[PDB]
């Protein structure tokens, strides 16, 4: 039962980073300034996901790497 | 290593697992379904910080990591384990991931709905399989037999499965299954040979009497001719020698291991032998298909590869049915790797292709949806 | 040929290495630059209104939440991928260990100090 | 004896008088014009340090070039020079697979010796053919014709 | 002196003090465990007014200091000794502070609780050191070794430990200390040559039969035959030179000794000899992997320097154990070291810089938390 939970954690960390967003009592040139802050998130988030995505490569080679040692020194 | 984009046939029966790819005559992948766990805690530095040894890195090492059965008389104890021996399948042994083939998996009759729900979402949500199918073991098997008709008796460690099947139909109300099998059978050798006088009570020991038990243990022809003839041994007591040197001495014990499995109230159970609980399940069939049953009747499981089961099978037989008809029992060669052949064999067909299950569809529908589908 | 030549050329390599890596890292972060300005685009809030922007955010918000998505995905692969190293690393170190446990001789007196206690006054350039 | 003859190469001509004149001294009155370990270990005795006798083989093993089980002034040299030790300060293990990748280029897990020739020949320096040979011998320890992560981990003992 | 902030590797074995810097082969300050002190009073003027010898000073200077042993059998009896060897190895031989290094010390398997406790009290407390660490021999010994699996026996001079490890699993259960050793082996010694005629009874000739027995004494290879063969002596006894020049002649007397560590029925205990005891501890262990234990078997301990243990340790286990399998013995060169060469290996790695203790969480635990968080 446990897994099942761990598999609604998954979506609920998900859920964590979401937050009600308030339009309401801010004005005309105010929401643009807060267009851009949140522009500026998004650009964040794809640069660490680049990362993570040269990395992968890397790591990738990695265990071909690894593996052909173990086809080397059995 | 596979250029051809087919399912995967992984057969996880019980006390051993059996995976190879479609199209293959036996599995590549055979190691025991066995999970050894660190026991203790160790101050060293530099060793593998890996907390969950599976297959042959866990038989390499016996004496150190306690041995917890993943499977017990059908139903799943642990899904951790589950994960860990398809997860080690997929990322040691084939060099492969799930996210580019099917998997046709294998499983036991008359099994849980928890079991199915859970290895079902465990190869769906955890897991990016495109196509998932579960399939019982008898069918399969039967396929490999190359028949239709017949009583496939499938014995794996620690179920026994009798199903008929007339005609290439399927019998859902008389599947009974009894969880006699290898392990109460390695319990019992073990008792006695705790009553001979050498005592063990650790499962490294029980996997070797095992192993002991399947390279030399056979069925009797005549049990109390046989007693009687072993009272003043000769020939009928052997002497093995064990792997680490120590010289054991096995008589008669050997022939009355599996005779557990003809007389259940050795283990206290008012259960019937497996002989007489086949027999009462060719009563609750009809009595126009009983004779083709009879000559048709086929064996399946890693149990099965004892020698003598065959004749002790057709003089029970004919001790309980009439010696008016012909009642000839077949044993295909290489029964217990069959089953999964089967599986290969019906991995192939285009219309199988088309009889398999996406994801969203089961996403939609969820679990128990799917276990409408299927039956 | 000579031992200190092979040096000479190991070290040549060793620094025509780093030059390399140096390169390598150039070129990814253009590499990341360029997918950066391909993938997330500057807005346009000039002639907005007072709704569209409030849609506009709500849109960004919906992408942010999308990216987050993608990333996690990539992370946990990163994490397994992690793991999976590690393990065949280990296993690697196992199997390759046997007799190859190294050491610097310490009996290879200091120069230095031999040197005084050889020479005396002598010892001037060693 | 890499970074040993190194070493010795780089050492002046005054130091290397200085040795050949402590050379002689060592060997003054000895019956093989060369230290062994007999010679060795008088040495030591008359500098205060003791020396174990396998010790003593262990060490004239990993100084000799000629196979005589004695030091001579060319190997009086790597045994008088040895002290600092060059091929200390191991790269890290992220360096070392960052090393494999782009002696790797065509990304396969094998350096084969195209590879290891351009690198030689990239390098600028004048590449001998001998120095090929020995390089090549030095990684590809199976002599396949490639040098796997192992043989080239194997390559980094006495580089720095 | 030292350029490189790595801990002091100070082995403080029985009989023997081994302490250098991290990194090096084998110890540069070497030097018995004794105290010297002085027995008389003197009314001389001018003499160094230190009340307490200690090492190599008290070596040079045995017959007007009462020497006393600053460890027994594994418990410490002074710690008065303790604090003056380990001031004496900082600030005579060392030429270092504590206050700048760690100090990777080195414990006997199975000591008492106060024995831990003290000494980390004068490491902490007393002298200002960063970090402190407590180690088994056994397991730096097997580091040495190069391998993980095997029994160490570890025989130093007035205690000897039998520590089984496979696959680098520690088994703290069947580690079994005798106080079996050098000392016993050495009175042993003194009092047949008692029998024989030259008789002593002060502690400078025991050291000096100990030194003496140390460069002559052997195991044999058959106690029995060559008593018979020695009854007739020629080449079987020789004739020593003492270095004061009193001539000496022993001839069966030096096989003899070390053989009371296989009939310890010669200082009347029931425990059994050093092979029987480790061939009880390997029944004690698993059968599975006994067979390794046997292949893998690996000695430690100053004692072991004795030529002809090897052959007689391979005739004692195979009359023992079956003659069937392959029981190798493997003794690595310079044994004796290889301990604080373990040492030395293990002070360099950044893991193990990371598993140290520092003073401050001592200070609020307490030691008997310390004791704790070690195992
Ligand atoms: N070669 C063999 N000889 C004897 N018995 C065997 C052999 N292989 C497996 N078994 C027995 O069969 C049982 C496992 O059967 P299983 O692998 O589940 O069969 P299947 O894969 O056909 O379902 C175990 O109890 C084991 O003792
Ligand atoms: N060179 C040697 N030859 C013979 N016996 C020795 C030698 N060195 C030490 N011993 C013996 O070993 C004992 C001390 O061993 P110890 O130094 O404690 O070993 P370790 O340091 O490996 O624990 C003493 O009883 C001594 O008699
Ligand atoms: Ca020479
Ligand atoms: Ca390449
Ligand atoms: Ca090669
Ligand atoms: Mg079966
Ligand atoms: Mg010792």
């Amino acid at each position: 039962g446990k897994r099942q939970t761990e598999r609604e954690k998954k979506k609920k960390i998900l859920a964590e980073r979401r937050k009600v967003l308030a339009i309401d009592h801010l004005n005309e040139d105010q929401l643009r300034e807060k267009a851009k802050e949140l522009w500026q998130s998004i650009y964040n988030l794809e640069a660490e996901k680049f990362d993570l995505q040269e990395k992968f490569k890397q790591q990738k080679y990695e265990i071909n790497v690894l593996r052909n040692r173990i086809n080397d020194n059995q | 290593d596979e250029d051809e984009t087919t399912a995967l046939v992984c057969d996880n029966g019980s006390g051993l697992v059996k995976a190879g790819f479609a199209g293959d005559d036996a599995p590549r992948a055979v190691f025991p379904s066995i999970v050894g766990r660190p026991r203790h805690q160790g101050v060293m530095v530099g060793m593998g910080q890996k907390d969950s040894y599976v297959g042959d890195e866990a038989q390499s090492k016996r004496g150190i990591l306690t041995l917890k059965y993943p499977i017990e008389h059908g139903i799943i104890t642990n899904w951790d384990d589950m994960e860990k021996i398809w997860h080690h399948t997929f990322y040691n042994e084939l060099r492969v991931a799930p996210e580019e083939h099917p998997t046709l998996l294998t499983e036991a009759p008359l099994n849980p709905k928890a079991n199915r729900e859970k290895m079902t979402q465990i190869m769906f949500e955890t897991f990016n399989v495109p196509a998932m199918y579960v399939a019982i073991q008898a069918v399969l098997s039967l396929y490999a037999s190359g028949r239709t008709t017949g009583i496939v008796l499938d014995s794996g460690d620690g179920v026994t499965h009798n199903v008929p099947i007339y005609e290439g139909y399927a019998l859902p109300h008389a599947i009974m299954r009894l969880d006699l099998a290898g392990r109460d059978l390695t319990d019992y050798l073990m008792k006695i040979l705790t009553e001979r006088g050498y005592s063990f009570v650790t499962t490294a020991e029980r996997e070797i009497v095992r192993d002991i038990k399947e390279k030399l243990c056979y069925v009797a022809l005549d049990f109390e001719n046989e007693m009687a003839t072993a009272a003043s041994s000769s020939s009928l007591e052997k002497s093995y020698e064990l792997p680490d040197g120590q010289v054991i001495t096995i008589g008669n014990e050997r022939f009355r291991c599996p005779e557990t499995l003809f007389q259940p109230s050795f283990i206290g159970m008012e259960s019937a032998g497996i002989h007489e609980t086949t027999y009462n399940s060719i009563m609750k069939c009809d009595i126009d298909i009983r004779k083709d049953l009879y000559a048709n009747n086929v064996m399946s499981g890693g149990t099965t590869m004892y020698p003598g089961i065959a004749d002790r099978m057709q003089k029970e037989i004919t001790a309980l049915a009439p010696s008016t008809m012909k009642i000839k029992i077949i044993a295909p060669p290489e029964r217990k790797y069959s089953v999964w052949i089967g599986g290969s064999i019906l991995a192939s067909l285009s219309t199988f292709q088309q009889m398999w299950i996406t994801k969203q569809e089961y996403d939609e529908a969820g679990p128990s949806i799917v276990h409408r589908k299927c039956f | 040929i000579s031992a200190s030549r092979k040096l000479q050329l190991k070290t040549l390599l060793l620094q025509i290495a780093k030059q390399e890596l140096e390169r390598e890292a150039e070129e990814r972060r253009g590499e990341k630059g360029r997918a950066l300005s391909t993938r997330c685009q500057p807005l346009e809030l000039a002639g907005l209104g007072f709704a569209e922007l409030q849609d506009l955010c709500r849109q960004l918000h919906a992408r942010v939440d999308k990216v987050d998505e993608e990333r996690y995905d990539i992370e946990a692969k990163v994490t397994k991928n992690i793991t999976e190293i590690a393990d065949l690393t280990q296993k690697i170190f196992d199997l390759r260990g046997k007799f190859k446990r190294p050491t610097l001789r310490r009996v290879r007196i200091s120069a230095d100090a031999m040197m005084q206690a050889l020479l005396g006054a002598r010892a001037k350039e060693s | 004896d890499d970074i040993y003859k190194a070493a010795v190469e780089q050492l002046t001509e005054e130091q290397k008088n200085e040795f050949k004149a402590a050379f002689d001294i060592f060997v003054l009155g000895a019956e093989d014009g060369c230290i062994s370990t007999k010679e060795l270990g008088k040495v030591m005795r008359m500098l205060g340090q003791n020396p174990t006798p396998e010790e003593l083989q262990e060490m004239i093993d990993e100084v000799d070039e000629d196979g005589s089980g004695t030091v001579d002034f060319d190997e009086f040299l790597v045994m008088m020079v040895r002290c600092m030790k060059d091929d200390s300060k191991g790269k890290s293990e992220e360096e070392l697979s960052d090393l494999f990748r782009m002696f790797d280029k065509n990304a396969d897990g094998y350096i084969d010796l195209d590879e290891l020739k351009i690198m030689l020949q990239a390098t600028g320096e004048t590449i001998t053919e001998d120095d090929i040979e020995e390089l090549m011998k030095d990684g590809d320890k199976n002599n396949d014709g490639r040098i796997d992560y192992d043989e080239f981990l194997e390559f980094m003992k006495g580089v720095e």
